[PDB]
Protein backbone atom coordinates (compact mmCIF):
# COMPACT_ATOMS: atom_id res chain seq x y z
CA UNK A 1 0.00 0.00 0.00
CA UNK A 2 1.06 3.45 -0.98
CA UNK A 3 -0.02 6.16 1.75
CA UNK A 4 0.22 9.71 0.80
CA UNK A 5 0.76 12.25 3.57
CA UNK A 6 -2.27 15.10 2.56
CA UNK A 7 -2.77 16.52 -0.73
CA UNK A 8 -0.86 18.26 -3.36
CA UNK A 9 -0.84 20.98 -5.66
CA UNK A 10 0.88 22.94 -8.32
CA UNK A 11 -1.01 26.10 -8.05
CA UNK A 12 0.02 29.25 -6.72
CA UNK A 13 0.29 28.92 -2.43
CA UNK A 14 -2.40 32.17 -2.36
CA UNK A 15 -4.56 30.73 -5.50
CA UNK A 16 -4.15 27.15 -3.21
CA UNK A 17 -5.26 28.45 0.58
CA UNK A 18 -7.99 30.58 -1.62
CA UNK A 19 -9.65 27.41 -2.52
CA UNK A 20 -9.66 25.57 0.85
CA UNK A 21 -11.24 28.76 1.87
CA UNK A 22 -14.22 28.51 -0.47
CA UNK A 23 -14.02 25.06 0.21
CA UNK A 24 -14.46 25.72 3.89
CA UNK A 25 -17.16 27.79 3.87
CA UNK A 26 -19.21 25.64 1.24
CA UNK A 27 -19.35 23.24 3.98
CA UNK A 28 -20.26 25.94 6.38
CA UNK A 29 -17.12 25.07 8.85
CA UNK A 30 -16.02 28.00 10.62
CA UNK A 31 -12.14 28.75 10.13
CA UNK A 32 -9.47 30.67 12.01
CA UNK A 33 -6.66 32.24 9.60
CA UNK A 34 -2.86 31.98 12.28
CA UNK A 35 -0.82 32.79 9.82
CA UNK A 36 -1.70 33.16 5.45
CA UNK A 37 -0.51 29.41 5.32
CA UNK A 38 -2.06 27.95 8.33
CA UNK A 39 -5.75 27.73 9.13
CA UNK A 40 -7.59 25.96 12.15
CA UNK A 41 -11.03 25.06 11.17
CA UNK A 42 -14.03 24.67 13.51
CA UNK A 43 -17.20 21.98 13.33
CA UNK A 44 -20.12 21.19 14.98
CA UNK A 45 -21.92 17.83 14.96
CA UNK A 46 -25.48 17.76 13.62
CA UNK A 47 -26.05 14.46 14.99
CA UNK A 48 -24.01 14.78 18.25
CA UNK A 49 -23.71 18.62 18.55
CA UNK A 50 -20.29 18.25 19.98
CA UNK A 51 -16.79 20.53 18.39
CA UNK A 52 -14.22 18.94 16.20
CA UNK A 53 -10.97 21.22 15.46
CA UNK A 54 -8.35 20.15 13.13
CA UNK A 55 -5.42 22.38 11.14
CA UNK A 56 -4.64 23.03 7.56
CA UNK A 57 -1.40 23.89 6.85
CA UNK A 58 0.28 24.49 2.96
CA UNK A 59 4.25 23.09 3.20
CA UNK A 60 6.38 23.71 0.17
CA UNK A 61 7.85 20.44 -1.15
CA UNK A 62 9.25 20.78 -4.12
CA UNK A 63 10.09 24.20 -6.90
CA UNK A 64 6.85 23.56 -8.19
CA UNK A 65 4.62 21.56 -5.92
CA UNK A 66 2.81 22.06 -2.45
CA UNK A 67 1.31 20.03 0.28
CA UNK A 68 -1.61 20.84 2.08
CA UNK A 69 -1.63 18.91 5.47
CA UNK A 70 -4.46 17.82 7.35
CA UNK A 71 -4.10 17.80 11.53
CA UNK A 72 -6.61 16.58 13.82
CA UNK A 73 -6.43 18.65 17.49
CA UNK A 74 -6.60 16.79 20.21
CA UNK A 75 -8.41 19.42 22.31
CA UNK A 76 -11.19 17.29 23.93
CA UNK A 77 -13.52 16.77 21.02
CA UNK A 78 -15.34 15.05 19.72
CA UNK A 79 -17.28 12.29 20.15
CA UNK A 80 -20.24 12.32 20.85
CA UNK A 81 -21.06 9.51 21.34
CA UNK A 82 -19.26 9.74 17.48
CA UNK A 83 -15.35 9.89 17.46
CA UNK A 84 -13.21 12.12 17.09
CA UNK A 85 -11.04 10.46 14.93
CA UNK A 86 -13.74 8.96 12.67
CA UNK A 87 -15.29 12.71 12.49
CA UNK A 88 -12.14 13.84 11.76
CA UNK A 89 -11.57 11.05 8.60
CA UNK A 90 -14.93 12.54 7.64
CA UNK A 91 -14.22 16.75 7.90
CA UNK A 92 -11.42 15.35 5.47
CA UNK A 93 -12.78 13.51 3.35
CA UNK A 94 -15.50 16.16 2.47
CA UNK A 95 -13.00 18.82 1.95
CA UNK A 96 -11.12 16.65 -0.52
CA UNK A 97 -13.88 16.04 -2.11
CA UNK A 98 -14.88 20.14 -2.53
CA UNK A 99 -11.80 19.63 -3.86
CA UNK A 100 -10.38 17.70 -6.57
CA UNK B 1 6.07 31.82 0.79
CA UNK B 2 4.98 28.44 2.64
CA UNK B 3 7.23 26.88 5.25
CA UNK B 4 9.33 23.62 3.88
CA UNK B 5 8.01 20.41 5.26
CA UNK B 6 9.73 19.42 8.01
CA UNK B 7 11.48 16.15 8.45
CA UNK B 8 10.36 13.58 9.61
CA UNK B 9 7.28 14.50 8.71
CA UNK B 10 7.16 11.87 5.64
CA UNK B 11 5.03 12.21 2.09
CA UNK B 12 4.89 8.88 1.20
CA UNK B 13 3.99 5.92 3.30
CA UNK B 14 4.77 2.15 2.02
CA UNK B 15 3.58 -1.08 3.46
CA UNK B 16 5.72 13.71 14.79
CA UNK B 17 3.39 12.32 12.37
CA UNK B 18 0.66 11.70 15.07
CA UNK B 19 -2.92 13.10 14.57
CA UNK B 20 -1.44 13.78 10.45
CA UNK B 21 -3.73 12.38 7.87
CA UNK B 22 -2.74 10.05 5.17
CA UNK B 23 -4.62 8.62 2.48
CA UNK B 24 -4.34 6.08 -0.42
CA UNK B 25 -5.00 6.88 -4.03
CA UNK B 26 -8.18 6.02 -4.63
CA UNK B 27 -9.77 3.38 -6.24
CA UNK B 28 -12.93 2.01 -6.95
CA UNK B 29 -14.80 5.05 -5.87
CA UNK B 30 -13.54 4.07 -2.25
CA UNK B 31 -11.53 6.08 -0.08
CA UNK B 32 -8.85 5.15 2.56
CA UNK B 33 -8.02 7.13 4.88
CA UNK B 34 -5.42 6.83 7.85
CA UNK B 35 -3.40 8.94 11.29
CA UNK B 36 -2.42 7.66 14.07
CA UNK B 37 -4.11 8.96 17.18
CA UNK B 38 -2.42 8.91 20.85
CA UNK B 39 -4.74 7.61 24.06
CA UNK B 40 -2.51 8.24 27.11
CA UNK B 41 0.53 5.74 26.75
CA UNK B 42 -0.98 3.91 23.60
CA UNK B 43 -1.15 4.65 19.97
CA UNK B 44 -3.51 3.35 17.19
CA UNK B 45 -3.80 3.41 13.50
CA UNK B 46 -7.15 3.87 12.16
CA UNK B 47 -8.00 2.93 8.61
CA UNK B 48 -11.32 4.08 7.40
CA UNK B 49 -13.12 2.87 4.48
CA UNK B 50 -15.34 4.84 3.23
CA UNK B 51 -16.78 5.21 -0.56
CA UNK C 1 -10.46 -16.74 43.64
CA UNK C 2 -6.48 -15.75 42.60
CA UNK C 3 -7.47 -14.96 39.39
CA UNK C 4 -11.12 -13.47 39.93
CA UNK C 5 -9.24 -11.17 41.90
CA UNK C 6 -6.90 -10.04 39.64
CA UNK C 7 -9.50 -10.06 36.99
CA UNK C 8 -11.01 -7.14 39.17
CA UNK C 9 -8.42 -5.08 39.73
CA UNK C 10 -6.88 -4.48 36.00
CA UNK C 11 -8.57 -1.96 33.72
CA UNK C 12 -8.86 -2.97 29.88
CA UNK C 13 -6.49 -0.17 29.07
CA UNK C 14 -3.77 -2.85 30.67
CA UNK C 15 -4.19 -4.93 28.07
CA UNK C 16 -3.59 -3.02 25.01
CA UNK C 17 -0.23 -2.65 23.18
CA UNK C 18 2.02 0.17 22.89
CA UNK C 19 1.09 0.13 19.01
CA UNK C 20 -1.68 -1.40 17.06
CA UNK C 21 -3.67 -0.76 14.04
CA UNK C 22 -7.59 -0.64 13.62
CA UNK C 23 -9.76 -0.88 10.59
CA UNK C 24 -13.10 0.94 10.28
CA UNK C 25 -15.63 0.24 7.44
CA UNK C 26 -18.73 3.27 6.74
CA UNK C 27 -21.56 0.86 6.77
CA UNK C 28 -22.42 2.48 3.38
CA UNK C 29 -19.26 0.06 1.92
CA UNK C 30 -19.90 -2.64 -0.12
CA UNK C 31 -19.43 -6.25 1.31
CA UNK C 32 -17.00 -7.60 -1.18
CA UNK C 33 -14.58 -4.64 -0.46
CA UNK C 34 -15.16 -5.03 3.50
CA UNK C 35 -13.82 -8.92 3.69
CA UNK C 36 -10.76 -8.14 0.67
CA UNK C 37 -10.07 -5.20 3.34
CA UNK C 38 -9.62 -8.22 6.21
CA UNK C 39 -7.67 -9.95 4.06
CA UNK C 40 -5.42 -7.16 2.84
CA UNK C 41 -4.96 -5.72 6.83
CA UNK C 42 -4.58 -9.09 8.17
CA UNK C 43 -7.27 -8.48 10.73
CA UNK C 44 -9.60 -10.83 12.11
CA UNK C 45 -12.96 -8.08 12.41
CA UNK C 46 -13.28 -4.39 11.75
CA UNK C 47 -15.78 -1.87 13.82
CA UNK C 48 -18.93 -0.88 11.51
CA UNK C 49 -19.25 2.88 11.13
CA UNK C 50 -23.12 4.84 10.13
CA UNK C 51 -22.60 7.93 9.02
CA UNK C 52 -25.48 8.97 8.75
CA UNK C 53 -25.96 7.83 12.83
CA UNK C 54 -22.57 9.05 13.54
CA UNK C 55 -21.48 5.98 16.01
CA UNK C 56 -20.44 2.61 15.46
CA UNK C 57 -22.85 -0.23 15.05
CA UNK C 58 -21.34 -3.12 15.06
CA UNK C 59 -18.60 -5.40 14.02
CA UNK C 60 -17.78 -7.38 10.93
CA UNK C 61 -16.10 -10.89 11.50
CA UNK C 62 -15.48 -13.93 10.12
CA UNK C 63 -18.65 -15.23 11.06
CA UNK C 64 -20.31 -12.78 9.21
CA UNK C 65 -18.09 -13.47 5.90
CA UNK C 66 -19.25 -16.97 6.42
CA UNK C 67 -22.74 -16.75 6.63
CA UNK C 68 -23.03 -14.54 3.24
CA UNK C 69 -20.91 -16.71 1.49
CA UNK C 70 -23.03 -19.71 2.06
CA UNK C 71 -25.86 -17.49 1.58
CA UNK C 72 -24.26 -16.28 -1.95
CA UNK C 73 -23.65 -20.23 -2.56
CA UNK C 74 -27.28 -21.64 -2.02
CA UNK C 75 -28.76 -18.59 -3.81
CA UNK C 76 -26.45 -18.78 -6.64
CA UNK C 77 -27.78 -22.44 -7.76
CA UNK C 78 -30.90 -20.81 -7.66
CA UNK C 79 -29.80 -18.03 -10.11
CA UNK C 80 -30.30 -15.18 -7.08
CA UNK C 81 -27.18 -12.96 -7.42
CA UNK C 82 -27.47 -9.94 -5.40
CA UNK C 83 -25.28 -10.30 -2.50
CA UNK C 84 -22.07 -8.70 -4.12
CA UNK C 85 -22.93 -5.49 -4.01
CA UNK C 86 -24.65 -4.70 -1.09
CA UNK C 87 -23.29 -2.56 1.01
CA UNK C 88 -23.03 -3.50 4.44
CA UNK C 89 -25.94 -1.74 5.80
CA UNK C 90 -28.22 -3.63 3.48
CA UNK C 91 -26.51 -6.94 4.73
CA UNK C 92 -27.21 -6.23 8.24
CA UNK C 93 -30.55 -5.13 7.11
CA UNK C 94 -31.61 -8.42 5.58
CA UNK C 95 -31.03 -10.39 8.90
CA UNK C 96 -26.95 -7.78 17.57
CA UNK C 97 -26.24 -4.27 18.90
CA UNK C 98 -23.04 -3.35 19.36
CA UNK C 99 -21.46 -4.53 22.63
CA UNK C 100 -18.28 -2.54 23.92
CA UNK C 101 -15.99 -1.59 26.87
CA UNK C 102 -14.91 1.32 28.26
CA UNK C 103 -10.87 1.31 28.55
CA UNK C 104 -11.31 2.16 32.08
CA UNK C 105 -13.90 -1.21 32.40
CA UNK C 106 -12.43 -4.02 34.75
CA UNK C 107 -11.01 -6.76 32.96
CA UNK C 108 -13.59 -9.11 34.73
CA UNK C 109 -16.30 -6.86 32.92
CA UNK C 110 -14.65 -7.30 29.65
CA UNK C 111 -14.48 -11.14 30.28
CA UNK C 112 -18.30 -11.82 31.34
CA UNK C 113 -19.18 -9.55 28.94
CA UNK C 114 -17.69 -11.69 26.07
CA UNK C 115 -19.28 -15.06 27.75
CA UNK C 116 -22.53 -13.33 28.12
CA UNK C 117 -22.63 -11.98 25.05
CA UNK C 118 -21.49 -15.41 23.13
CA UNK C 119 -18.95 -12.66 21.03
CA UNK C 120 -15.59 -12.93 20.57
CA UNK C 121 -14.25 -9.18 19.65
CA UNK C 122 -14.88 -6.83 22.38
CA UNK C 123 -13.54 -3.14 21.54
CA UNK C 124 -12.05 -1.09 23.53
CA UNK C 125 -14.06 2.05 23.30
CA UNK C 126 -13.21 5.31 24.83
CA UNK C 127 -16.55 7.46 26.18
CA UNK C 128 -14.23 10.35 25.99
CA UNK C 129 -12.91 10.59 22.73
CA UNK C 130 -15.87 8.05 21.59
CA UNK C 131 -12.70 6.01 19.75
CA UNK C 132 -12.20 2.26 19.18
CA UNK C 133 -8.73 1.94 20.85
CA UNK C 134 -8.18 -1.84 20.48
CA UNK C 135 -10.05 -4.77 19.97
CA UNK C 136 -10.08 -7.70 23.18
CA UNK C 137 -9.91 -11.53 22.67
CA UNK C 138 -10.11 -14.18 24.79
CA UNK C 139 -6.40 -14.76 23.26
CA UNK C 140 -5.25 -11.43 25.08
CA UNK C 141 -6.89 -12.01 28.17
CA UNK C 142 -5.58 -15.66 28.78
CA UNK C 143 -2.00 -14.80 27.90
CA UNK C 144 -2.28 -11.52 30.05
CA UNK C 145 -3.71 -13.91 32.96
CA UNK C 146 -0.76 -16.30 32.80
CA UNK C 147 1.50 -13.68 32.29
CA UNK C 148 0.87 -11.47 35.47
CA UNK C 149 -0.01 -13.50 37.26
CA UNK C 150 2.17 -15.13 40.29
CA UNK C 151 2.21 -18.91 40.00
CA UNK C 152 2.02 -19.45 43.43
CA UNK C 153 -0.74 -19.10 45.49
CA UNK C 154 -1.74 -21.81 43.20
CA UNK C 155 -5.23 -22.47 43.55
CA UNK C 156 -5.62 -26.61 43.70
CA UNK C 157 -8.40 -26.80 40.68
CA UNK C 158 -5.13 -25.77 38.98
CA UNK C 159 -3.78 -29.34 39.55
CA UNK C 160 -6.76 -31.13 38.72
CA UNK C 161 -7.15 -33.03 35.68
CA UNK C 162 -10.17 -32.27 32.74
CA UNK C 163 -11.43 -35.18 33.61
CA UNK C 164 -12.18 -33.87 36.82
CA UNK C 165 -12.92 -30.46 35.88
CA UNK C 166 -14.47 -31.35 32.63
CA UNK C 167 -14.33 -28.29 31.21
CA UNK C 168 -14.97 -28.21 27.73
CA UNK C 169 -17.56 -29.89 25.27
CA UNK C 170 -17.52 -33.59 25.13
CA UNK C 171 -20.93 -34.65 23.16
CA UNK C 172 -21.80 -33.93 19.60
CA UNK C 173 -18.59 -32.75 18.08
CA UNK C 174 -19.34 -30.93 14.82
CA UNK C 175 -16.28 -32.60 12.88
CA UNK C 176 -15.53 -33.08 9.51
CA UNK C 177 -13.10 -35.77 6.48
CA UNK C 178 -10.19 -35.51 4.81
CA UNK C 179 -12.70 -35.66 1.72
CA UNK C 180 -15.17 -32.77 3.16
CA UNK C 181 -16.02 -30.32 0.64
CA UNK C 182 -15.81 -26.30 1.71
CA UNK C 183 -19.22 -25.45 1.14
CA UNK C 184 -20.14 -28.60 3.47
CA UNK C 185 -17.71 -26.85 6.33
CA UNK C 186 -19.59 -23.70 5.38
CA UNK C 187 -22.92 -25.23 6.75
CA UNK C 188 -22.20 -26.69 9.55
CA UNK C 189 -20.22 -23.68 10.87
CA UNK C 190 -23.13 -21.45 10.14
CA UNK C 191 -25.42 -24.65 11.95
CA UNK C 192 -23.37 -25.20 14.83
CA UNK C 193 -21.65 -21.57 15.66
CA UNK C 194 -18.34 -22.94 16.33
CA UNK C 195 -15.02 -21.58 15.54
CA UNK C 196 -13.26 -25.07 13.93
CA UNK C 197 -13.93 -27.95 13.01
CA UNK C 198 -11.88 -30.90 13.94
CA UNK C 199 -10.51 -33.19 10.38
CA UNK C 200 -11.08 -36.96 10.98
CA UNK C 201 -10.52 -40.17 9.28
CA UNK C 202 -12.54 -43.16 8.98
CA UNK C 203 -11.75 -44.06 12.21
CA UNK C 204 -12.28 -40.79 14.05
CA UNK C 205 -8.84 -40.27 14.28
CA UNK C 206 -7.74 -36.35 14.25
CA UNK C 207 -5.65 -35.91 11.26
CA UNK C 208 -6.13 -31.73 11.16
CA UNK C 209 -8.25 -28.68 11.77
CA UNK C 210 -10.24 -26.26 9.56
CA UNK C 211 -11.23 -22.87 11.52
CA UNK C 212 -13.08 -20.58 10.81
CA UNK C 213 -9.94 -18.18 10.30
CA UNK C 214 -9.03 -20.56 7.18
CA UNK C 215 -11.76 -19.77 5.30
CA UNK C 216 -11.24 -15.54 4.48
CA UNK C 217 -8.17 -17.22 2.66
CA UNK C 218 -10.64 -17.25 -0.16
CA UNK C 219 -11.26 -13.54 0.11
CA UNK C 220 -8.34 -12.97 -2.00
CA UNK C 221 -13.64 -21.73 -5.39
CA UNK C 222 -15.65 -23.71 -2.56
CA UNK C 223 -15.58 -26.82 -4.46
CA UNK C 224 -12.03 -28.09 -3.55
CA UNK C 225 -12.18 -30.61 -0.22
CA UNK C 226 -10.97 -29.51 3.18
CA UNK C 227 -7.92 -31.10 2.64
CA UNK C 228 -6.71 -29.30 -0.66
CA UNK C 229 -7.95 -26.13 0.95
CA UNK C 230 -5.22 -26.32 3.88
CA UNK C 231 -2.36 -26.95 1.67
CA UNK C 232 -2.21 -22.53 1.45
CA UNK C 233 -1.28 -23.26 4.74
CA UNK C 234 0.33 -19.85 5.04
CA UNK C 235 1.99 -20.57 8.59
CA UNK C 236 4.65 -23.42 10.16
CA UNK C 237 2.64 -26.13 10.59
CA UNK C 238 3.50 -28.71 13.18
CA UNK C 239 0.72 -30.31 13.10
CA UNK C 240 -2.69 -30.36 15.51
CA UNK C 241 -2.49 -29.67 19.00
CA UNK C 242 -4.23 -31.66 21.04
CA UNK C 243 -4.60 -32.78 25.00
CA UNK C 244 -5.53 -35.47 26.90
CA UNK C 245 -8.01 -35.45 29.70
CA UNK C 246 -5.48 -36.51 32.46
CA UNK C 247 -3.75 -33.34 31.73
CA UNK C 248 -3.96 -30.71 34.41
CA UNK C 249 -5.88 -27.13 33.98
CA UNK C 250 -2.40 -25.55 34.28
CA UNK C 251 -0.88 -27.55 32.01
CA UNK C 252 -3.67 -26.83 29.32
CA UNK C 253 -3.56 -23.03 29.72
CA UNK C 254 0.27 -23.37 29.34
CA UNK C 255 -0.23 -25.40 25.96
CA UNK C 256 -2.99 -23.21 24.51
CA UNK C 257 -0.87 -19.76 25.71
CA UNK C 258 2.51 -20.73 24.22
CA UNK C 259 0.54 -22.27 21.25
CA UNK C 260 -1.54 -19.25 20.46
CA UNK C 261 -4.67 -21.05 19.03
CA UNK C 262 -8.46 -20.95 20.00
CA UNK C 263 -8.44 -24.60 21.33
CA UNK C 264 -7.17 -27.78 21.80
CA UNK C 265 -8.98 -31.29 20.56
CA UNK C 266 -8.85 -33.07 23.05
CA UNK C 267 -8.02 -37.44 22.20
CA UNK C 268 -7.14 -39.94 23.58
CA UNK C 269 -4.26 -42.32 22.97
CA UNK C 270 -5.32 -43.75 19.51
CA UNK C 271 -5.77 -40.09 18.34
CA UNK C 272 -9.75 -39.97 18.60
CA UNK C 273 -11.58 -37.16 19.49
CA UNK C 274 -13.23 -37.05 22.73
CA UNK C 275 -14.00 -33.27 23.03
CA UNK C 276 -12.89 -30.06 22.23
CA UNK C 277 -11.32 -27.61 24.99
CA UNK C 278 -11.68 -23.84 23.83
CA UNK C 279 -10.48 -20.41 25.26
CA UNK C 280 -14.14 -19.64 25.76
CA UNK C 281 -14.19 -22.94 28.17
CA UNK C 282 -11.47 -21.92 30.27
CA UNK C 283 -12.01 -18.65 30.69
CA UNK C 284 -15.78 -19.42 31.81
CA UNK C 285 -14.30 -21.52 34.51
CA UNK C 286 -11.54 -19.10 35.54
CA UNK C 287 -14.54 -16.50 36.54
CA UNK C 288 -16.87 -19.21 38.23
CA UNK C 289 -13.44 -20.25 39.08
N1 LIG D 1 -18.46 -6.48 19.90
C1 LIG D 1 -19.53 -6.93 19.19
N2 LIG D 1 -20.72 -6.29 19.24
C2 LIG D 1 -21.79 -6.72 18.55
N3 LIG D 1 -21.76 -7.79 17.75
C3 LIG D 1 -20.64 -8.52 17.59
C4 LIG D 1 -19.43 -8.12 18.32
N4 LIG D 1 -18.48 -9.01 17.99
C5 LIG D 1 -19.02 -9.90 17.13
N5 LIG D 1 -20.31 -9.62 16.89
C6 LIG D 1 -21.22 -10.37 15.99
O1 LIG D 1 -21.53 -11.66 16.54
C7 LIG D 1 -21.44 -12.68 15.55
C8 LIG D 1 -20.43 -13.71 16.02
O2 LIG D 1 -19.20 -13.00 16.11
P1 LIG D 1 -17.84 -13.64 16.66
O3 LIG D 1 -17.19 -12.59 17.50
O4 LIG D 1 -18.10 -15.00 17.23
O5 LIG D 1 -17.07 -13.83 15.27
P2 LIG D 1 -15.54 -14.27 15.12
O6 LIG D 1 -14.81 -13.86 16.34
O7 LIG D 1 -15.03 -13.75 13.81
O8 LIG D 1 -15.63 -15.87 15.03
P3 LIG D 1 -14.62 -16.89 15.75
O9 LIG D 1 -13.98 -16.09 16.85
O10 LIG D 1 -15.52 -17.97 16.26
O11 LIG D 1 -13.66 -17.35 14.69
C9 LIG D 1 -20.98 -12.02 14.26
O12 LIG D 1 -22.08 -11.96 13.35
C10 LIG D 1 -20.56 -10.63 14.65
O13 LIG D 1 -21.00 -9.66 13.70
N1 LIG E 1 -5.85 -27.12 18.11
C1 LIG E 1 -5.16 -26.75 17.00
N2 LIG E 1 -4.19 -27.54 16.48
C2 LIG E 1 -3.49 -27.19 15.39
N3 LIG E 1 -3.70 -26.04 14.73
C3 LIG E 1 -4.63 -25.15 15.14
C4 LIG E 1 -5.43 -25.46 16.33
N4 LIG E 1 -6.27 -24.42 16.50
C5 LIG E 1 -6.04 -23.52 15.53
N5 LIG E 1 -5.06 -23.95 14.71
C6 LIG E 1 -4.56 -23.21 13.53
O1 LIG E 1 -4.00 -21.97 13.93
C7 LIG E 1 -4.53 -20.88 13.17
C8 LIG E 1 -5.11 -19.85 14.12
O2 LIG E 1 -6.49 -20.14 14.35
P1 LIG E 1 -7.26 -19.53 15.62
O3 LIG E 1 -8.68 -19.32 15.19
O4 LIG E 1 -6.98 -20.41 16.81
O5 LIG E 1 -6.55 -18.10 15.86
P2 LIG E 1 -7.27 -16.72 15.49
O6 LIG E 1 -8.67 -17.01 15.08
O7 LIG E 1 -6.39 -15.98 14.52
O8 LIG E 1 -7.29 -15.84 16.84
P3 LIG E 1 -8.54 -15.79 17.86
O9 LIG E 1 -8.21 -16.84 18.88
O10 LIG E 1 -8.57 -14.39 18.42
O11 LIG E 1 -9.74 -16.15 17.02
C9 LIG E 1 -5.61 -21.44 12.25
O12 LIG E 1 -5.19 -21.33 10.89
C10 LIG E 1 -5.76 -22.89 12.65
O13 LIG E 1 -5.80 -23.75 11.51
N1 LIG F 1 -16.11 -28.69 16.71
C1 LIG F 1 -16.84 -28.42 17.83
N2 LIG F 1 -17.87 -29.20 18.20
C2 LIG F 1 -18.61 -28.95 19.30
N3 LIG F 1 -18.38 -27.92 20.12
C3 LIG F 1 -17.37 -27.05 19.88
C4 LIG F 1 -16.53 -27.26 18.69
N4 LIG F 1 -15.63 -26.26 18.71
C5 LIG F 1 -15.88 -25.48 19.80
N5 LIG F 1 -16.92 -25.96 20.49
C6 LIG F 1 -17.50 -25.40 21.75
O1 LIG F 1 -18.23 -24.20 21.50
C7 LIG F 1 -18.03 -23.26 22.54
C8 LIG F 1 -17.43 -21.99 21.94
O2 LIG F 1 -16.09 -22.28 21.54
P1 LIG F 1 -15.27 -21.45 20.44
O3 LIG F 1 -16.24 -21.33 19.29
O4 LIG F 1 -14.10 -22.36 20.17
O5 LIG F 1 -14.91 -20.16 21.12
C9 LIG F 1 -17.09 -23.90 23.54
O6 LIG F 1 -17.85 -24.43 24.62
C10 LIG F 1 -16.46 -25.04 22.78
O7 LIG F 1 -16.18 -26.14 23.65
Amino acid sequence: AKWHLGIRSQSRPNDIMAEVCRAIKQLDYEWKVVNPYYLRVRRKNPVTSTFSKMSLQLYQVDSRTYLLDFRSIDDGGGGGGGSHTIEFFEMCANLIKILA
Amino acid sequence: SPPILPPHLLQVILNVMLNHLYALSIKDSVMVLSATHRYKKKYVTTLLYKP
Amino acid sequence: SVYTTFMKSHRCYDLIPTSSKLVVFDTSLQVKKAFFALVTNGVRAAPLWDSKKQSFVGMLTITDFINILHRYYKSALVQIYELEEHKIETWREVYKPLVCISPNASLFDAVSSLIRNKIHRLPVIDPESGNTLYILTHKRILKFLKLFITEFPKPEFMSKSLEELQIGTYANIAMVRTTTPVYVALGIFVQHRVSALPVVDEKGRVVDIYSKFDVINLAANLDVSVTKALQHRSHYFEGVLKCYLHETLEAIINRLVEAEVHRLVVVDEHDVVKGIVSLSDILQALVLT
